[PDB]
């Protein structure tokens, strides 16, 4: 066989690669996916079904599914699991009453032995007003040291702002693609 | 020409009648 | 075979989706159970293709009393596509709603309803009569808590005659009833 | 008010079917076979059929039962309509009705059946209509189905305007044995095939005894039409108020008028037969054809279908004019001729032998049916005067139409 296609191709870009939508409901996802996929803060609604777009940056066709975090729909999440490569969580820090739930849902979504390539992805969400806390301060509370062979980056981003997203794209792109 | 009686050719309107 | 349809439909080609979508629906035509194949096809919903939207909303209409707890994951598609600019989408997710023998699904097509009922468009001035007339039908007591009386009435008096005879029929048939 | 409308074929397979209202499950269609066959075998077969509470109202298709099954006490009248209007809309999109393209067309048939009703209240019943939205090989619904003329799709543009009317008779007499006739009716048709550009409002006017009353020319000869039936395009109020007949064409071949009366007039054939039937040993078959029509006119392609015995063997054939061939499907001798002028005799002399055996039970004695067709020849003598073609844009018109005469219910009772 010959692969002289698949060079052509690369020599141009031919990596597109994925991503998943997880967290708790409520968190800025729906706002967040608008942000990275058209950039414009449009009003929706909670995600009652879910939605799924695609993101071009630096030649990599990144495929976003937003997925709520509601009660009948978190076990719903197992649905997406079938050819996923990414996964992103958003994290409601100034929702403290539903951090420990969203901790439970993290630890019990994050014993799934289907999901173990994929490496963690946390978007350090709720970066509005000064009850949010630090890269640290969520990483320790979520205890993102103990996920053994997970490679999991803290990033915060700001709906209202935008800034942050494109640190945690790279990030991203930098654990998923291994090239120059 | 077609079986069933040729086409004819029709008018406008009942010219006698105004 | 099914384990073969299931790879086509999980996977990113459209070529292989249609052809899947179109085999799915000749094996129900041709009287196979395929409502254990639903699940899987609700993943593959949300298509700009408007051929495969129609064989999905039909797999899912015929595949919605038989799964009806499955039938939970198609509430965001369908509000979704209660806005598209093409009237025909619209029209067709206006009748897809009411087509599904859901209890827990018609609650939260209220508010889809209540935004097409002063739809522009005649065709989806239709599509919306037969929908409330569906959902009265269903549920006579959520037609009158959203109080879809007034506005059935109101669509006789406007214009768009096969909406207001749509509108018409449709008042008869919850009179009727 | 059909709960479902589906479709069969000939060994019971369901070919396609479409639930609408969803009151009625969908195994009730395996019971309806079994009804069916016991019905016919019973003498108690009709297309209404009823499984319970439930009717499942079903006819006979090309090769398939188009069955609706229904639940409440709909309107068994609107679900016939919307058959028939199903069945046009099949014929238009598929040039055949049988299992090859049930089976073949299935992506499209789907749509088709979601788009024309819903919820058991049709929708879209245009077939050029539903050709703009709906094809086999999706845009906006058009905005004529949402306006008014949903006869008349706007923009349509033509090198040349010309339409080709078709005036088809219908010649139905039915002679008793006796030798009178009983049943002597003409149903006229006014269909025309438009191929013009835009949408012209045809302004039809033809020699009406009712208009030539009103208008006061009630002297000459001028058609008495006892049924007068306008197309959907034809506007009501006008032909109410003054006899106007103002509607705008469709784009293509459709049946704008068909008149319907009786005739006092002779029939066109006059046909004898004569039936020397000896007992088990011989038949004869004094056959003789008169033409009343016109000695101008020919009736082409005349087929005067004479029922033999059926078990006769052995046949000979003395005529004079026309080629006589027994088909041993039909089970009777046609007498068929090319061209018959107006006024020709032909006579008949059958002879065939029988067999020895007697037959258990009896057959039954068929009328007598001819397949005359003569064109060019109004019998009824009703005119055509004008018909206004008027355009926005302003265009001249070349309008055609051609006045064919056949034999419809021409039954003669056998003696
Ligand atoms: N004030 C403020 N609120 C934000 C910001 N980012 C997210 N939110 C809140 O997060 C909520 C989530 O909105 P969406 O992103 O549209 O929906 P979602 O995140 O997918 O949540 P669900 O739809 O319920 O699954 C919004 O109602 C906002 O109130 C922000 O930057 N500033
Ligand atoms: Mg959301």
């Amino acid at each position: 066989g010959n692969i002289f296609a698949n060079l052509f191709k690369g020599l141009f870009g031919k990596k597109e690669m994925r991503i998943l939508m997880v967290g708790l409901d409520a968190a800025g996802k729906t706002t967040i996916l608008y942000k990275l996929k058209l950039g414009e803060i449009v009003t929706t609604i909670p995600t009652i079904g879910f939605n799924v777009e695609t993101v071009e940056y630096k030649n990599i066709s990144f495929t976003v599914w937003d997925v709520g975090g509601q009660d009948k729909i978190r076990p719903l999440w197992r649905h997406y699991f079938q050819n996923t490569q990414g996964l992103i969580f958003v994290v409601d820090s100034n929702d403290r009453e539903r951090v420990n739930e969203a901790r439970e849902e993290l630890m019990r979504m994050l014993a799934e032995d289907e999901l173990r390539d994929a490496v963690l992805l946390v978007f350090a969400n709720k970066q509005d007003l000064p009850n949010a806390m630090n890269a640290a301060e969520i990483t320790d509370k979520l205890g993102l040291h103990s996920l053994r062979h997970r490679n999991w980056y803290i990033q915060a981003t700001c709906a209202t702002s935008g800034d942050g997203l494109y640190e945690g794209l790279d990030w991203l792109s930098n654990q998923l693609r291994n090239q120059k | 020409d077609r079986k069933g009686g040729s086409y004819s050719q029709a008018a406008g309107s009942d010219s006698a009648q105004s | 075979e099914i384990f073969e349809l299931k790879a086509e439909l999980n996977s990113d080609k459209k070529e292989k989706k249609k052809e899947a979508v179109k085999k799915v629906i000749a094996s129900m035509t041709v009287g196979k159970d395929v409502s254990a194949l639903f699940p899987d096809v609700v993943n593959c919903m949300q298509t700009d293709n408007l051929e495969l939207k129609k064989l999905v909303y039909l797999y899912l209409m015929n595949y919605a009393k038989s799964q009806p707890d499955m039938a939970i994951m198609a509430v965001n598609t369908f509000v979704k596509d209660c806005e598209d600019p093409n009237p025909l989408i619209r029209a067709l997710a206006v009748r897809t709603m009411g087509c599904i023998r859901v209890d827990k699904i018609t609650e939260y097509l209220c508010e889809p309803l209540r935004k097409c009922l002063k739809d522009e468009d005649p065709y989806v001035r239709k599509t919306a009569a037969v929908c409330v007339a569906k959902l009265h039908d269903i549920n006579a007591q959520l037609v009158e808590d959203q109080g879809f009386l007034d506005t059935l009435k109101d669509l006789i008096s406007d214009s768009n005659p096969m909406v207001v005879a749509n509108a018409v029929a449709a008042l008869s048939e919850i009179a009727e009833s | 008010s059909a709960s479902a409308v589906y479709v069969l074929d000939l060994k019971g397979k369901v070919l396609i079917c479409r639930n609408y209202r969803g009151d009625v499950d969908m195994s009730e269609v395996e019971h309806f076979m079994p009804i069916l066959m016991e019905k016919e075998e019973e003498g108690m077969l009709s297309p209404i059929l009823a499984h319970g509470g439930v009717r499942f109202m079903w006819i006979k298709h090309n090769n398939l039962y188009l069955v609706a099954t229904s639940k409440k006490n709909a309107c068994v009248s609107l679900v016939f309509s919307f058959l028939y209007k199903v069945v046009q809309v099949f014929s238009e999109y598929f040039k055949e009705l049988e299992e090859e393209s049930i089976r073949d067309n299935f992506v499209i048939i789907y749509e088709l059946l979601d788009e024309l009703m819903d919820f058991g209240y049709p929708q879209t019943t245009d077939s050029k209509i539903l050709q703009e939205y709906i094809t086999q090989e999706a845009p906006r619904p058009p905005a004529t189905v949402t306006n008014a003329v949903s006869w008349r799709s706007e923009g349509i543009k033509y090198r040349k305007n010309e339409v080709f009317l078709d005036v088809i008779e219908a010649v139905n007499l039915l002679v008793s044995a006796n030798g009178n006739v009983l049943r002597s009716e003409i149903v006229g048709s006014i269909k025309m095939r438009v191929f013009l550009s835009g949408m012209p409002e045809l302004r039809l006017g033809l020699n009406d005894k009712v208009l030539f009353d009103n208008t006061g020319r009630g002297k000459s000869k001028s058609v008495e039409l006892e049924d007068v039936k306008f197309h959907q395009c034809v506007r009501l109020s006008r032909f109410e108020n003054d006899r106007t007949i103002s509607f705008i064409p469709p784009d293509g071949e459709f049946e704008l008028m068909s008149y319907r009366l009786n005739t006092h007039v002779k029939p066109l054939i006059w046909i004898e037969s004569v039936i020397e039937k000896h007992s088990h040993s011989r038949i004869e078959y004094m056959v003789k054809a008169k033409s009343q029509f016109k000695r101008r006119s020919t009736a082409n392609n005349v087929e005067i279908h004479i029922p033999v015995p059926n078990d006769a063997d052995s046949p000979k054939f003395k005529t004079t004019v026309g080629s006589v061939k027994w088909v041993p499907e039909n089970s009777e001798i046609v007498w068929s001729v090319k061209s018959f002028p107006g006024g020709k005799e032909y006579l008949m002399r059958a002879h065939f032998g029988l067999p020895s055996v007697e037959a258990e039970d009896k057959e039954g004695k068929p009328p007598i049916s001819v397949k005359f067709e003569i064109p060019y020849f109004t019998t009824s003598g009703i005119q055509v005067r004008y018909l206004k073609i008027i355009e926005k844009s302003g265009y001249q018109a070349l309008p055609w139409v051609r006045y064919i005469t056949q034999n419809g219910d021409y039954q003669l009772r056998t003696q």
